[PDB]
């Protein structure tokens, strides 16, 4: 007593390259530097 | 008895996502935060 479909794929990932996108900042630097000061030699 | 020998195939290595998708892939990049602080580290000029 003697005795399989075909075709085309195409495969996809889950992406995982995070989103970029740039941003403004906007801010102010205020700096105080403070010294004394006799005969010539400012401390 | 004809029986076809089974043909050796080539495996290749398969690479699912790049290395340079791979930390592109992180929101917190440790590389350019401590090169972010040494950046600003550097922020005094007289």
């Amino acid at each position: 007593t003697s005795m399989l479909d075909e075709g085309i794929m195409v495969v996809y990932k889950r992406n995982i390259v995070a989103h970029t996108f740039k941003v403004r900042v906007y801010q102010k630097v205020l700096t105080f530097r403070r010294s004394y000061a006799y005969h010539r030699t400012t401390y | 008895l004809d029986i076809d020998p089974l043909e050796n195939t080539d495996f290749r290595v398969l690479e699912l996502y790049s290395q340079k998708e791979l930390r592109s892939s992180n929101v917190f990049d440790l590389e350019e935060i401590m090169r972010e602080f040494n950046s600003y580290k550097q922020r005094v000029k007289y």
